[PDB]
RNA sequence: GGAUGAACCGAACGCCGGGUUAAGGCGCCCGAUGCCGACGCUCAUCAGACCCCAGAAAAGGUGUUGGUUGAUAUAGACAGCA
RNA sequence: CAUAGCGACGUCGCUUUUUGAUCCUUCGAUGUCGGCUCUUCCUAUCAUUGUGAAGCAGAAUUCACCAAGCGUUGGAUUGUU
RNA sequence: AGCUACCAUCUGUGGGAUUAUGACUGAACGCCUCUAAGUCAGAAUCCCGCCCAGGCGGAACGAUACGGCAGCGCCGCGGAGCCUCGGUUGGCCUCGGAUAGCCGGUCCCCCGCCGGGGUCCGGUGCGGAGUGCCCUUCGUCCUGGGAAACGGGGCGCGGCCGGAGAGGCGGCCGCCCCCUCGCCCGUCACGCACCGCACGUUCGUGGGGAACCUGGCGCUAAACCAUUCGUAGACGACCUGCU
């Protein structure tokens, strides 16, 4: 029969597979829609949550019962050293998605960049790339890397800087790097291949990617609470104090 | 026989290519059917996209990932048909099976390689020309299929190859036929040969 | 030199729907695809040939790993050019969808 | 009453003599069955419904096929008949282009088929004659009345679709 | 777009069915699906015969509808359909391939050397029809 | 019932010629040129004369449903050699009771933009189909003139204004407010 | 054989080989129509698809196909326009 | 003013959310009312979206269509449904 | 400090085909008609996006094992042999497509010497044909005539070009070394001719796994445990650090 009055279902099932995240970094999943009418740009960032503090700002919303009212408001630091762009990548569409067509690293890779290639960096002879940047240098290896870039300049669709983070400038006591793929959007495949070659081994600060007032999408992995129950976990209503066999469960 | 049987999809009909498609592979004969989104179904379109969302609605209850698998590419759905033809559940019908490969588009092996066409199985000669019928292609599209775009470009770039190679052939043709005019008291010996066996009318 | 036999493939055993007579095999030889072309092959031998790991005897020659499993059309089966073969053993039924081989021997040209 | 391709009967019949009437007269009949014993069969079935006649109060003095007296000639048949329907009983006038009386009665009893759902038991044929083309009413027919006629045959669809079942070219159509 | 009618005089080729491949002249139609049919001087008979074994050919003939078979024969035999049907591409078609069905085995091995170097002559002067050409030298 | 032939004739006037690619017409006239496929229709399309210029539309073995399509198509055609000869007009009145209707042809009478329907602050801007000039005629106060070719662009592009005018939640019986499509005609009036 | 099934349809049974059938079938699952099968009817934005049997009625349709009866009309029908 | 909205006398259905009728399964046992909790499903739609009709001027309302995405509550009395 | 509360605070999103419905053009049915053919608008529905997971599903890229006889990679078809799995018994190297229509060829014009048009010519039960085409296996020796001789054969070198949808492929040049043989019709004899008999004939130098010898060119690494971290945690797992 059915249920003697109508309630909403406890928590989505849009978020289902409430499973610790195979990932650690958070990754982006979608990058904004590429429109080549608009200037070369990279479209995200990585940084670090540093701490909450509020602030005191006059507002400039009319018709609201705060306009020209001084409000505090909440806000998040997120210490943001400027990232290092070590490599690319080019993809090309194909009827079952986009695949990798070509990866191209810079010449001196930075050591906190290289250890994220290494479970073990105190035992490892840190040999990572170092038959890779002797291509930059001998020739057979250049003319190689001017055929794989006018490769990706004739057939990738979409390209991507490997960009990493510099843990030697943070507090903490990670010194492993965070590597990530941002998309070069807003030109032709040409025109962003000249730029994230210009850009290799160049440092991007925050200010070439994000601007003042903006709004913007925050990736992450929220706060591990560990193993909990459905009234924790689902916020279901907490049975009655007589029931027997415990109370914080879903009875039916 | 022996050869990979390469079927061109475009132009046929999706239950008839899918038995005579499941009968060649139970009888061990390997089989290639490219450009999945032309193929047809009759009727028109809003019966059959009834027909593959009524498909859509059937999950199970308890764990849908576990329920059943609505594939989405054209290749996947001609490749169910052809499944729901074969016996999947036995040795004997997963090797009739594994003998399939089905593609949207036409891949590289098969771009440069002659298609053959079932006629039992194409609707210029099994529908009237006044019936209404849909678009394999369009149907995955609007079912959620997200390649449509992507492969139609990939087409057009495979067919204005085509077109040269089809022009180099014919031109080479051309040449032939000139060849064979000028030599012709040097050919005729035996193209009386020929001509005398039926061969070269 | 050639092949000298025509090919064909083992579709089958002799059958109902729920039942299943293994001591005849239906043969759907190629390029035979009416009732009244299978008038050819009736009579003439057939041959299972395949591998194993022991070597066994061959007939003028040296042992190698090649059996073989011997029979002949007996009769056409249904209007498609489909025949049926009997065989001195039953055919494993791993051989269904493989090559059976019509040798052309006991000709009647 | 199945069918086949079907043939004219005549059956000729009579009651058995009895002291009442020594000499009982002769009925013909046109029976048009798939052979003679169905002929005789529905002879006896028609003239038990006319005359108070019965197959053991009577016999057959006849039963001949006949032949169509002019089966190299096209012509256009009448056919009265009357069938049982699912909801009662109805008399229909139709009308066939045929070689052969017996062809067009044929001809009568698939068209019943196909669009009444009529079977041949229902089915009671019970005049069919020759009608002259100005005599004719069905447009069907009436179409074919003409002596400049020319038509072509515009949508040709391939029936060896199977030999080969395999190729390379797609077929044509015009032709 | 129709070149050929299905009408009274038209010679219409058998394709299949008793009498497959033989030339006959449309007599009459009957109900759409078929036609008083007589060959007087291909060996059929006035008969009824189905459109779907026919395949029209290009000869008309000049006869009233339903005439007798000797006006058909006449027809016929007048503007002979025999020989202008023999020397069609389509009849001698037929022919080639008729002749090729029944090639024996000899007869294989012979064209068989005949096509071998008929080709080849024929590849070798491709080959120097390429080769002179390639001699291009032009703004 | 099958009937054996079905033809129907259309005349073509002497400044307008007619050429058939299989079953697309191409009819090109002073005023331009048409152009419109009927491959969903099995037909036989003729041109007859080198001094009238006769097309025959013939329908063969067709049933009730495909004798409809013969006329259909001479009906087409002939909406295609009026529109090269003396185009299509349609003129709008633009009716209401108490908020005037304010209309503003855009670009080349592309657009059009519909501001005080009924008097709410939403704007409406219909876009014209291809080939279709829209216009706010001087003769009248209230009026639109929509000019083209092709009969179905044109009487398209009025409907779409006439269904972007659209009362709601009303007795439409009363709020007659709208933009309606007052005549239908001809340009040069030839 | 009816997918499945105590009772339906065929047929009743020692262990086998060959031939042929019944009821039922012959796109593919799955033996057999891979016949150049015949004639029509039918489009369904819940089509239909075989004893028992596993789902439907009254009432409607200017969808289409036949049929019955009556009526008008070259002394000019019907419909449009006047 | 029959049919906006209703529908007498009749008559055809659907449903298994009522109660019967039966006794096919279960008597070497299928835990028997209600509430609480929680999920899902149906549509014969109360509200919301887009619509058609009115005895729809507006406002309010009524009838019907596509439609189950979303919602449908807090309490006194009573074990109660 | 940490955890935690509408008991504080922050954030919550785009498109497509369409339903009902209203229409366009337009027959059926010389009128009308949203429908028959053909079109348009159209929504809390539907599908997708955004978002969550990531296949007995793929991709690109990095590094790839010694201070000692010690492992590995590539190159050679380099050899001689093993163990194990067997299938197959010539190839087709490709227009796009229409089906009430097609295919091929050629002159004038246009798009920077090739394609696209318009003429004209042919073919169309497809013969520039998949009912098709190509290749074709007995081998050699004398021995002439024809095709050729601007020719063939290189697991011979070097260079270049095209191909990215899964390119894993294909083509073109330069140098060198050989045969003037190989294709057709003939002359001439020979080869185990194994005495009627099956699994013969190919792909094929097949695939996979260990091992021996042989030469050349090269490389000298990580993962896990333990320890540590606490952005994590039932335990595993996870984020980290360690001259
Ligand atoms: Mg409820
Ligand atoms: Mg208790
Ligand atoms: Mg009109
Ligand atoms: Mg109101
Ligand atoms: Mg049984
Ligand atoms: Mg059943
Ligand atoms: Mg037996
Ligand atoms: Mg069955
Ligand atoms: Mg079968
Ligand atoms: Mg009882
Ligand atoms: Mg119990
Ligand atoms: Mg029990
Ligand atoms: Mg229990
Ligand atoms: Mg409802
Ligand atoms: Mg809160
Ligand atoms: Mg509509
Ligand atoms: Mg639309």
């Amino acid at each position: 029969s059915h249920r003697k009055f109508s309630a909403p279902r406890h928590g989505s099932l849009g978020f289902l597979p409430r499973k610790r995240s195979s990932r650690h970094r958070g990754k982006v999943k979608s990058f904004p829609k590429d429109d080549p009418s608009k200037p070369v740009h990279l479209t995200a960032f990585l940084g670090y949550k540093a701490g909450m503090t509020h602030i005191v700002r006059e507002v400039d919303r009319p018709g609201s019962k705060v306009n020209k009212k001084e409000v505090v408001e909440a806000v998040t630091i997120v210490e943001t050293p400027p990232m290092v762009v070590v490599g690319i990548v080019g993809y090309v569409e194909t009827p079952r998605g986009l695949r990798t067509f070509k990866t191209v690293f810079a010449e001196h890779i930075s050591d906190e960049c290289k250890r994220r290639f290494y479970k073990n960096w105190h035992k490892s002879k840190k040999k990572a790339f170092t038959k890779y940047c002797k291509k930059w240098q001998d020739e057979d290896g250049k003319k190689q890397l001017e055929k794989d870039f006018s490769s990706m300049k004739k057939y990738c669709q979409v390209i991507r800087v490997i960009a990493h983070t510099q843990m030697r400038l943070l507090p903490l006591r990670q010194k492993k790097a965070h590597l990530m793929e941002i998309q070069v959007n807003g030109g032709t495949v040409a025109e962003k291949l000249d730029w994230a070659r210009e850009r290799l081994e160049q440092q991007v600060p925050v200010n070439q990617v994000f601007g003042q007032d903006e709004m913007i999408d925050v990736i992450g992995v929220t706060k591990g609470k560990g193993y909990k129950g459905v009234t924790s976990r689902w916020h279901t209503k907490k049975l009655p104090r007589k029931t027997h066999r415990g109370l914080r469960k879903v009875a039916c | 026989e022996v050869q990979v049987l390469v079927l061109d999809g475009r132009g046929h009909l999706l239950g008839r290519l899918a038995a005579i498609v499941a009968k060649q592979v139970l009888l061990g004969r390997k089989v290639v059917v490219v450009r999945c989104e032309g193929i047809n179904i009759s009727g028109n379109f809003y019966r059959n996209k009834l027909k593959y969302l009524a498909f859509l609605r059937k999950r199970m209850n308890t764990n849908p990932s576990r329920g059943p698998y609505h594939f989405r590419a054209p290749s996947r759905i001609f490749w169910r048909t052809v499944r729901g033809m074969l016996p999947h559940k036995t040795k004997r019908g997963q090797a009739a099976l594994d003998r399939l490969k089905v593609f949207d588009g036409i891949p590289p092996p098969y771009d440069k390689k002659k298609r053959m066409v079932v006629p039992a199985a194409l609707k210029v000669v099994r529908l009237k020309p006044t019936r209404k019928f849909a678009y394999l292609g369009r149907l995955a599209h609007e079912v959620g299929w997200k390649y449509q775009a992507v492969t139609a470009t990939l087409e057009e770039k495979r067919k204005e190859k085509a077109k040269i190679h089809y022009r180099k052939k014919k031109q080479l043709m051309r040449l032939r036929k000139q060849a064979e005019k000028n030599v012709e008291k040097k050919i005729d010996k035996y193209t009386e040969v020929l001509k005398t066996h039926g061969l070269l009318v | 030199s050639g092949r000298l036999w025509s090919k064909a493939i083992f579709a089958g055993y002799k059958r109902g729907l729920r039942n299943q007579r293994e001591h005849t095999a239906l043969l759907k030889i190629e390029g035979v695809y009416a009732r009244d072309e299978t008038e050819f092959y009736l009579g003439k031998r057939c041959a299972y040939v395949y591998k194993a790991k022991n070597n066994t005897v061959t007939p003028g020659g040296k042992p190698n790993k090649t059996r073989v499993i011997w029979g002949k059309v007996t009769r056409a089966h249904g209007n498609s050019g489909m025949v049926r073969a009997k065989f001195r053993s039953n055919l494993p039924a791993k051989a269904i969808g493989h090559r059976i081989r019509v040798m052309l021997y006991p000709s009647r040209i | 009453k199945a069918s086949g391709t079907l043939r004219e009967y005549k059956v000729v019949g009579r009651c058995l003599p009895t002291p009442k009437c020594h000499t009982p007269p002769l009925y013909r009949m046109r029976i048009f069955a798939p052979n003679h014993v169905v002929a005789k069969s529905r002879f006896w079935y028609f003239v038990s419904q006319l005359k108070k006649m019965k197959k053991s109060s009577g016999e057959i003095v006849y039963c001949g096929q006949v032949f169509e007296k002019s089966p190299l000639r096209v012509k256009n048949f009448g056919i009265w008949l009357r069938y049982d329907s699912r909801s009662g009983t109805h008399n229909m006038y139709r009308e066939y282009r045929d070689l052969t009386t017996a062809g067009a009665v044929t001809q009568c009893y698939r068209d019943m088929g196909a669009r009444h759902r009529a079977r041949a038991h229902s089915i009671q044929i019970m005049k069919v004659e020759e009608i002259a083309a100005s005599k004719c009413r069905r447009p069907a027919v009436k179409q074919f009345h003409d002596s400049k006629i020319k038509f072509p045959l515009p949508h040709r669809v391939l029936r060896r679709q199977h030999k080969p079942r395999f190729t390379t070219k797609r077929p044509n159509t015009f032709f | 777009v129709f070149r050929r009618f299905v009408e009274v005089g038209r010679v219409a080729y058998v394709s299949f069915g008793p009498h497959a491949g033989k030339l006959v002249a449309i007599v009459d139609v009957i109900d759409q699906n078929r036609a008083l049919v007589d060959g007087p001087c291909t060996q059929v008979r006035r008969q009824a015969m189905p459109f779907k074994c026919m395949q029209l050919t290009d000869f008309i003939l000049k006869f009233p509808h339903s005439a007798h078979q000797k006006y058909v024969r006449q027809a016929w035999q007048k503007a002979d359909i025999n020989t202008k049907w023999a020397a069609t591409r389509w009849a001698k078609k037929i022919e080639a391939r008729e002749r090729k069905a029944k090639m024996t085995d000899f007869d294989r091995f012979k064209v068989m050397k005949a096509k071998k170097m008929r080709n080849r002559i024929i590849k070798n002067e491709v080959k120097k029809l390429q080769k002179a050409a390639l001699l291009k030298a032009s703004p | 019932m099958k009937t054996i032939l079905s033809n129907q004739t259309v005349d073509i006037p002497e400044n307008v010629d007619i050429t058939l690619k299989g079953r697309t017409v191409i009819v090109k006239g002073p005023r331009g040129t048409l152009r419109r496929d009927f491959n969903h229709i099995n037909v036989e399309l003729s041109l007859l004369g080198k001094k009238k210029k006769r097309l025959r539309v013939d329908k063969w073995w067709g049933n009730r449903k495909e004798l409809a399509t013969v006329r259909t198509i001479c009906s087409h055609v002939q909406n295609m050699i009026k529109g090269v000869t003396l185009g299509f007009r349609y003129k709008m009145r633009s009716v209401y009771a108490h908020f005037p209707i304010n209309v503003v042809i855009q670009e080349n009478g592309s657009l059009v933009e519909i501001r005080n329907f009924l008097g709410e602050k939403y704007i409406r801007r219909v876009r014209m189909r291809p080939g279709v000039a829209c216009s706010v005629s001087q003769a009248q106060k209230d009026e639109l003139i929509l000019e083209g070719n092709d009969i179905e662009l044109v009487s398209n592009s009025a409907a779409l204004i006439q269904q972007a005018t659209t009362v709601k939640n009303k007795d439409i019986r009363k709020f007659l407010d709208g933009i309606y499509v007052s005549e239908k005609g001809t340009v040069q009036q030839a």
